């Protein structure tokens, strides 16, 4: 779900690494790829060299945006001892209910 | 030279839209009411909601002057209709209790 | 021969979920009404709203023919309950003035 540190051993695949891009059953994760010069011989990375820096290779799932807002209505409201409007109580009744 | 240039990152994703606003038993009134007007009671949707009428939305036009002038409809989510049963608690138009 | 088919660009993402449907303070009937039905209400909302009733939702249930027959409860996020304190303009139920 977030960039993995770089890798510091020299196996190929390095431990909690695959060689081929794994499927990505859960969207929110993204595929990670970092690479290196190979030694075919040792099946290892060359010695001197190591793993690049760990940069996302796969989609990104996008966040989540805003749609329509809410429509009000032609209510009515009573409040115990109402000797006028209140901007408070009516801001109360909003936040407690929309 | 430099190949085409391509995108290599992943990508934001677009917005959406989620489940629809619900409406309520509302009773709103319009100065010099003959009849039903679905002029009137479009512009009252589209000044508060900010979104069209959804279905099954109900909403109560009167004279505020005759109290007993009263009309009702339900959107049925293409247009106002005659609901089937609606009855409200000022139903009592022609001061008569039977 | 070719490898594997991965995926290179980007991925759009899913729908999210926004701000909640706001509730008013509604007022309906019900042809018949001997008291409080969840069920009724539960219809009511499930057919216009097109969800489920939220936090601190206030519905009034009344019988039109005898408009004293009034029922008001307090939809608290799980169930129909009665509320603290609601009082309505139509609260006056035994025709009595004091």
């Amino acid at each position: 779900t977030s960039l993995p540190a770089k890798p510091l051993e020299q196996d190929y695949p390095p431990p909690g690494w695959s060689k081929t891009p794994p499927n990505r059953t859960d969207m929110t994760q993204n595929i990670y790829a970092t690479t290196g010069t190979l030694d075919p011989v040792t099946n290892r990375l060359l010695e001197g060299t190591s793993w690049s820096d760990v940069v996302q290779w796969s989609g990104t799932e996008g966040t989540i945006g805003h749609d329509g807002q809410r429509g009000p209505g032609m209510y009515s409201v009573g409040i115990a001892g109402l000797g006028g409007w209140d901007d408070g109580q009516a801001n109360s009744f909003f936040t407690s209910n929309f | 030279s430099w190949s085409d240039v391509v995108q290599w990152s992943g990508t934001e994703g677009t917005i959406g839209h989620d489940g629809q606003r619900g409406p309520g038993m509302y009773s709103v009134g319009i100065a010099g009411l003959g009849g039903w007007d679905d002029g009137q009671a479009n512009s009252f949707f589209t000044s508060n909601f900010s979104s069209a009428p959804v279905k099954y939305d109900v909403l109560t036009e009167y004279k505020s002057d005759a109290p007993g002038t009263a009309f009702t409809r339900q959107w049925n989510g293409s247009g106002w209709v005659n609901p089937a049963m609606v009855l409200h608690g000022n139903m009592i138009v022609n001061g008569t209790i039977t």
